[PDB]
RNA sequence: UAUACCUCUGCU
RNA sequence: AGUAGUAACAAGAGGG
């Protein structure tokens, strides 16, 4: 009606202190004014709570309260009294009073609640669906990392989220803006529709729905996935030693499963390499392995992801590797290189900034669609070389086009004369430029470059104006008129025999999984990742150290290739892993041969690097180097580390900050002060005796003959006597 | 056998047992009185740092300024405040030359957010001196009482209702030598009742002009108080509170600071505690990859000593100028407001005292006012000496306080400064035998020096340490430590070879936080929730937590399980609740229901997770959204409550509204002062604003903009909403007459 | 206010909403209608907006 | 001056 | 008395 609200408006405006107020103070005064008050935020709400609980009224109401309930209830207790609020109409109440409202009071319709409250009730649907799996016990290294803490945000920003919620709620009121993207439409239909006739506070309902839609993020320290439906469940699923293994209900997302299936695959190949039977292990490793508890293989069957160790697991299992793709109705196929992604903005020629999703390395596609051929030779934002051919001469150019605009080249960006808007299904920006050099291509042509060549029969060049030019053509442009096998060691080729992908050119970059990986597989340890290898492997040491021992004085080469240390191998760089091997069997058997020095510790701490054919070569290293996601630590030779901390106080081995378990006690009361397994071909002696002359660095001690004593900066600030040992090793 | 808790520490290490050390379970310590003593303490001590420095009687307040810049350089390792403006500059240069860009977009950023900020945005935030009842007071009536004051003088430019406008009436209103207030005073006025004449109490208002430097003095005034609650100190100690002059201007050199740090990896503000691990974390990793083999690590645990008493406001100039340099000349006058008045600032001296006498039994209240014009016979030796010291400082009943700084008063800037120290130790700057790194948030910081032998760190320190002295910065030598790379402290977050736990800090979050039944569920859960992912706190004790928890909440409010045999005021109405409901696992713990809780339970809402198990008319009841308890409050405080670990962020929580989400009755303490009459003021702009959301829905989530009037915005909404019921809907042509001829009548009334 | 007197009407009616502000509106025809008078004749201001 | 009462306040 | 601890509480204000 809008009836009473005018009426109490001249009810307001009849009183001479309210007609004031509401004339002299503005609209934007008004929210000053609003928060105006005596009341001070409490310092100690626990203390005041406590101290008003004890007190009959402590709760302030709606003065209307004592319309709706009673004064009195059945036991005689106040509900109500006529008492005012400090600063306000409301009147203070008794706890018995919200009592008998829950019993008593007026019911109303709230079924559509739980689609104003989604995000909530999103949880327990989420909850109640989830499977549990068993709790397995270890070292869990958690990384602290900016991760999503809101599962389901349609993906706004701020102010396009509040036209959303103005739209919903508060219809009439919405400014000058409108609803700009077909996302918002799309929301605003489907929040109109589901909330429609819901007795609720609207307030209520802007709130939830700004913290539904807006995506908010937080630094958390996660173990394994990272998506938001796993974020949200991070108390359940880890602890300090712990992983409870859960699958949230409801499907994930193709970006997260595309994301953790190549990780999956990089993991296994890097893993598969360094064994003795790479294939074998590789088919082992898939037919075990499952993301999100969907096996692996049948992932590998439906999922279309290019990457090249994705394409070496379809490869090995048979499976069709996705080589193909259209972009302006001709079909791309690559026959050699590798596609490498790296989303960037850059400017045209009309000073617009566009991000590209633009390629990079050299790759090589054979081209074809309707009446023309090509084959294409590209790098990143480069035709490096372009031969066509077709059924008209028009048919040939079309391609040319559709290709000058594939190379993503900074001769045809800077062409680009005007705006760039296409449709109302908007396309992806590679189209923008396309359809724009389709429509016209005069400046395309005389900004790309002309070039010379050599007469050759079967070739002609293609000029800017359209002629066939025999010693000139443009810039990479020639006119002119698939089965794979996978060897023993995953070499994946062609027909022909030419090499398509390779295991040694898969990328380094680990990344961590959005969805849980499981490999239940004898060849990978419990948990995922490089800080898990670190910590299996050692500890695995200490727990057999008495076997391995024996097993390193009597028949050391069995010793250095068990299986085990396998995974330890994915961590050394492939060029370091054979002169890393020369040095640390030179270095243990220097420990066998001067005999009274034997150090279990740095058997220990060195015994992984052992497991690879040996190098001859004679580099001095005061580390050896660990690829741990991304960045390179380094293990020192001598003492503790990072990486390896054999600390005293406790008796432990602390490998990455966790402990990786005690060694003997017998190891505390363990030294010499000649100290073998250092240097190669030399004897750490003791402190640094300036008699034998000034300091040398590590790379200056070939200048020392045999049996010379010298003192050396052998790492850590130290300064040592260091003497040339006569016979070298084994 | 004699039980000692701390040879645990033989086995176990420090940092793994270093909960033992926190005793966080006991009540923390608490001033009992005033703070004069501790705020008098605070100038003097201020003072004697900057001793050596150049005294100047002020042109417009006449009071006594220290300036200690550019000053002798110590020749002690005592608290010195003798900053060097060329040194502070050149660390500055430094960090612009490092960071490439930053201070232009940092700056830019703050100018886009100069131009859009309203007046509005100093509503929201902690309390606030008042200049117009020399009293502290909440932000928004501190504000409206200084647009009120201002708009009965000549200053209305804020009308606009962009802050940068209300910035330029603050100016604006120092050259008034008539500020006119209306101060509050009782009257004992006498009146008949059937048949006996009783005292009446009432209230009168007197219109009082201030003295050039009464105003003045009063606009640089910031209020100070004992900071309560404290822990790890045996000594109380002041924190201070800006007035709302000075607050604006504030508000924006905090910002651009804040943007500084925001880019900055060396800063720890204003990121939170995980982010500020993964800083520390990452300046190890950087600083291990880029040394070498042979050259040694060691990090320094640090304190930084008499942090804001030596951190000066001219320094702040010098760099708010250098961090502005090629902006605009209006932008860069702006910000350097704050540093002017912070250097011509006067700090009140408090309540006072009280004394005693024994033989007579009598106590009595004597104002800080009183500090100049009394006898020196009351007091004790030591506040004695402090008293003769303060009449050379003492200005119109507030002591001058020119250097230095105080809690409370400004944040962000001050780690800007150590972070040029920081930066300063790159290996490319100083080019010698060592070079560093770290973390700083205020006056705690982590610093890891590397060099090629031990010695080199030695003169590192020394390096780091002078250099830090040259700008004002103490490091304390009592409180630091150094050894090497491995271990660490900062901000109680302990470092062993990675981050452990230190459960026991959060242990006074570990209860009832006293807001409503229906927020607290929600914020006691989430507790416990948050303390599993971020201090190691394991499941069972998390179980345990959650079931000591529900214990803390039964009694507190009240409200104990409906099949108890308790007594108390609540169970008589829960038990005909219990015996009526068929479901009883849908009720609400508040309402007699069971705990659903377990570990996986924690981030679902109590009422979302009940749902499905409750009876309909008892849910129909419960979230009915025509009910009392609740108050509507606006979108931006919806769901928050307010928490201290920092100074006090709020804490939004996950919650249905429900009978459950109340509000306990407000402090009437003011029902007994002259400001009693501030009630009917709020009574009247509560239900102007409350008839003003029914023409304007939308208010209440976005905050609506207009110079016109409330009433004119109404009545033109009455008028069109009105048109379109008629012209198109369900109402009929006697309701718009009806309608119409009201407002005609309103605006007959101006 | 202005913006809410446009949307108000386009609610009930469904009429397209203009980007910049109108000055007034018949409910006969309606139609938005936008003011622009000055010293040029009539073509020199009709073909511009 | 005392002794009874009565009113407001319990973070202001 | 007792709490307490660098200063307070051990009711304050009013019916004058
Ligand atoms: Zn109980």
């Amino acid at each position: 009606s809008g009836m009473e609200r005018i009426k109490e408006l001249m009810e307001m405006v009849k009183n001479s202190r309210m007609r004031e107020i509401l004339t002299t103070t503005s609209v934007d005064h008004m929210a000053v004014i609003k928060k105006y008050t005596s009341g001070r935020q409490e310092k100690n709400p626990a203390l005041r709570m406590k101290w008003m609980m004890a007190m009959k009224y402590p709760i302030s109401a709606s003065s209307r309260i004592r319309e709706m309930i009673p004064e009195k209830d059945e036991d005689g207790n106040t509900l109500w009294t006529n008492t005012k609020d400090a600063g306000s109409n409301r009147v203070l109440v008794s706890p018995n009073a919200v009592t008998w409202w829950n019993r008593a009071g007026p019911v109303s319709d709230v079924v559509h609640y739980p689609r104003v409250y989604k995000m909530y009730f999103d949880r327990l649907e989420r909850l109640t669906h989830g499977t549990f799996g068993p709790v397995k016990f270890y070292n869990q290294v958690k990384v602290r990392k900016r991760v999503d803490i809101n599962p389901g945000h349609k993906d706004l920003t701020s102010r396009e989220a509040q036209e959303v919620i103005m739209e919903v709620v508060f219809p009439n009121e919405v400014g000058a803006r409108t609803l700009s993207s077909d996302a918002q439409l799309t929301i605003t239909k489907e929040k109109k529709e589901e909330l429609k006739n819901c007795k609720i506070s609207p307030i209520m309902v802007a709130y939830m729905l700004e913290r539904e839609l807006v995506r908010r993020t937080r630094f958390l320290p996660i173990a394994g996935a990272t998506s938001s439906t796993y974020v949200e469940v991070l108390h359940l699923t880890q602890g300090t030693c712990w992983e409870q293994q859960y699958t949230p209900g409801g499907e994930a997302e193709n970006d997260d499963l595309d994301q953790t299936l190549i990780i999956a695959s990089r993991n296994i190949v890097r893993r598969s390499i360094v064994a003795i039977d790479p294939l074998a292990s590789l088919l082992s490793m898939c037919h075990t392995t499952s993301i999100s508890s969907e096996p692996l293989v049948e992932i590998l069957r439906s999922n279309p992801t290019d990457e090249q160790a994705v394409n070496i697991c379809k490869a090995a299992l048979g499976i069709r590797i996705n080589n193909s793709f259209s972009f302006g109705g001709y079909n791309f196929k690559r026959v050699k290189g590798s596609s490498q992604r790296t989303e960037k903005a850059v400017l045209t020629g009309n000073l617009q900034t566009l991000t590209m999703t633009i390629f990079e390395g050299y790759e090589e596609f054979n081209v074809s669609g309707k009446r023309a051929s090509a084959v294409l030779k590209k790098g990143a934002q480069r035709l490096i070389q372009a031969i066509i051919g077709g059924r008209t001469l028009e048919d040939i150019l079309n391609l040319m086009i559709t290709l000058m605009v594939f190379s993503q080249e900074e001769k045809m960006l800077k062409a680009v004369r005007g705006d760039l808007n296409f449709v109302n299904q908007r396309l992806n920006p590679m189209y923008q430029l396309l359809r724009h050099f389709q429509k016209d291509s005069s400046t395309l042509l005389k900004n790309w470059g002309t070039e010379e060549i050599d007469p050759i029969m079967g070739i002609a060049g293609i000029m800017p104006d359209g002629t066939i030019n025999k010693t000139q053509t443009l810039m990479g442009v020639r006119l002119s008129q698939i089965r794979v096998n996978i060897d023993k060691y995953l070499r994946v080729r062609n027909e022909k025999g030419e090499l398509l992908i390779s295991p040694e050119e898969v990328s380094e970059a680990q990344g961590q999984e959005k969805l849980p990986i499981n490999y239940n597989s004898s060849l990978m340890w419990e948990v995922n990742g490089p800080e898990s290898i670190l910590t299996n492997t050692y500890h695995w040491i200490i727990k057999n150290w008495e076997l391995l021992k024996t097993q390193w004085m009597t028949d050391p080469t069995v010793l250095y290739n068990r299986i085990e240390f396998e995974p330890f191998q994915t961590l050394i760089p492939k060029g370091n892993r054979a002169i890393y091997s020369g040095f640390t069997r030179t270095l243990f058997q220097q420990m066998r041969d001067v005999e009274g020095t034997f150090d279990s510790i740095q058997i220990i701490k060195l015994l992984p690097f052992s497991a690879h054919p040996p190098s001859l070569g004679r580099t001095q290293f005061s580390s050896f180097t660990l690829n741990i996601r991304g960045a390179p630590l380094r293990l020192l030779i001598r003492g503790n580390s990072q990486v390896f901390n054999y600390n005293q106080m406790e008796n432990v081995i602390i490998v990455l900050g966790k402990s990786v378990g005690s060694p003997e006690r017998s190891i505390l009361t363990e030294s010499s002060s000649i100290e073998s397994a250092v240097l190669r071909g030399f004897l750490i002696l003791g402190k640094a005796n300036s008699k034998y002359g000034p300091v040398l660095t590590i790379g200056e001690l070939d200048k020392l003959g045999r049996g010379e004593k010298a003192n050396v900066l052998i790492g850590q600030g130290d300064t040592v006597l260091v003497m040339k040992r006569k016979r070298d090793s084994s | 056998m004699d039980v000692n808790p701390m040879l645990i520490f033989l086995k176990v290490p420090v940092q793994n047992a270093i909960s033992t050390t926190f005793p966080y379970t006991g009540d923390p310590p608490y001033s009992h009185g005033t703070g004069t003593g501790y705020t008098m303490d605070t100038v003097i001590r201020t003072h004697d740092y900057s001793s050596r420095g150049i005294w100047k009687t002020n042109s417009e307040t006449g009071a006594q300024q220290l300036n200690p810049i550019d000053g002798p350089l110590p020749e002690d390792n005592e608290p010195s405040g003798y900053a060097q403006t060329d040194c502070v500059l050149e660390l500055i240069e430094g960090l612009d030359r490092s960071h490439p860009g930053l201070f232009e977009t940092a700056c830019q950023e703050t100018i886009d957010a100069i131009q859009q900020t309203r007046v509005d945005k100093l509503t929201q935030g902690r309390q606030t001196y008042d200049w117009t009842l020399n009293r502290n007071q909440p932000a928004a009536t501190a504000l409206a009482n200084t647009i009120e004051v201002f708009r009965k003088n000549g200053y209305k430019l804020n009308e606009s209702g962009r802050l940068i406008d209300f910035l330029k009436d603050v100016l604006l209103s120092f050259e008034n030598d008539s500020m006119e207030v209306t101060t509050h005073f009782q009257k004992k006025k006498r009146i008949r009742d059937n048949k006996k004449m009783i005292t009446q109490r009432t209230i009168g208002k007197k219109r009082v002009k201030l003295t050039k430097k009464n105003y003045l003095i009063r606009a640089l005034t910031l209020n100070t108080m004992t900071k309560d609650a404290e822990r790890g100190k045996l000594k109380r100690r002041a924190i201070a509170t800006p007035g709302m002059q000075i607050r604006g201007f504030v508000y924006f050199v905090e910002l651009l600071a804040r943007n500084i740090c925001e880019r900055l990896e060396q800063s720890g503000l204003p990121v939170g505690g995980n982010e500020k691990k993964a800083k520390l974390a990452n300046v190890i990793k950087k600083m291990m990859a880029k040394s070498t083999d042979e050259e040694l690590s060691y990090t320094i645990t640090g304190d930084n000593t008499k942090w804001n008493e030596n951190q000066n406001p001219r320094i702040f100039l010098a760099m708010v100028l250098r961090i502005t340099a090629g902006q605009p000349e209006w932008f860069r006058d702006l910000l350097a407001v704050a540093p002017i008045m912070f250097s011509n600032k006067v700090a009140r001296l408090g309540r006072g005292y009280m004394f005693e006498s024994k033989s007579m039994h009598l106590r009595t209240q004597i104002s800080a006012e009183n500090l100049s014009d009394i006898n020196l016979r009351y007091f004790n030796e030591d506040t004695k000496k402090k008293i003769e010291k303060i009449r050379h400082l003492m200005v119109e009943g507030t002591a001058s306080l020119s250097p230095g700084m105080m809690m409370g008063m400004f944040n962000m800037l001050s780690t800007v400064l150590g972070v040029s120290v920081l930066n300063l130790g790159q290996r490319e700057i100083l080019k010698r035998t060592y070079w560093w790194d770290g973390l700083q948030s205020s006056d705690d910081f982590a610093l890891i020096i590397n060099g090629h032998f031990k010695e080199d760190i030695q003169q590192g320190v020394n390096h780091f340490y002078r250099t830090c002295k040259l700008v004002g910065i103490n490091m304390s030598q009592k409180k630091s430590y150094i050894n090497k790379t491995g271990t660490f402290e900062f901000t109680s977050f302990f470092y062993r070879y990675g981050f452990v736990a230190n459960f026991s800090m959060e242990l006074p979050s570990f209860g009832v936080a006293g807001n409503n039944e229906s927020a607290d569920m929600s914020i006691g859960t989430t507790v416990i929730k948050t303390n599993m992912i971020n201090n190691d706190l394991g499941p069972a004790t998390a179980q345990m937590a959650i079931q000591l928890f529900i214990k803390d909440y039964r009694y507190t409010y009240r409200c104990h399980r409906g099949d108890t045999n308790l007594e108390t005021r609540r169970t008589k109405s829960i038990k005909r609740l219990w015996t009526e409901t068929i479901s009883k696992a849908g009720l609400l713990v508040a309402d007699g229901g069971p705990n659903p809780y377990n570990l996986r339970n924690l981030h679902i809402p109590e009422v979302c997770l009940k749902w499905s198990l409750m009876d309909p008319d008892y849910r129909g009841r419960l979230c009915n959204p025509n009910n009392p308890f609740v108050h509507h409050m606006e979108v931006e405080s919806t769901n928050l409550a307010v928490v201290m670990p920092g100074p006090a962020k709020s804490l939004e929580y996950d919650a249905v509204a429900t009978t459950h989400s109340w509000t306990p009755k407000r402090n009437r303490s003011i029902l007994n002062t002259n400001q009693r009459g501030i009630l009917e003021d709020e009574r009247i702009y509560q239900k102007c604003c409350q008839v003003f959301e029914k023409f304007f829905p939308s208010s209440t989530y976005r905050r609506p903009i207009g110079m016109a009037s409330m009433l004119d915005a109404m009545l033109s909404r009455a008028r069109i909403d009105a048109r379109i019921d008629l012209e198109s809907g369900r109402i009929s042509s006697q309701d718009f007459s009806e309608i119409t001829n009201t407002c005609k009548a309103i605006e007959a009334l101006k | 206010i202005a913006w809410t007197i446009v949307n108000s009407i386009c609610n009930m009616t469904e009429n397209s909403k203009p980007r910049f502000l109108p000055d007034l509106y018949d409910y006969k025809t309606n139609k938005f209608i936008e003011i622009g008078v000055t010293r040029r004749k009539v073509e020199d201001y009709y073909y511009e907006k």
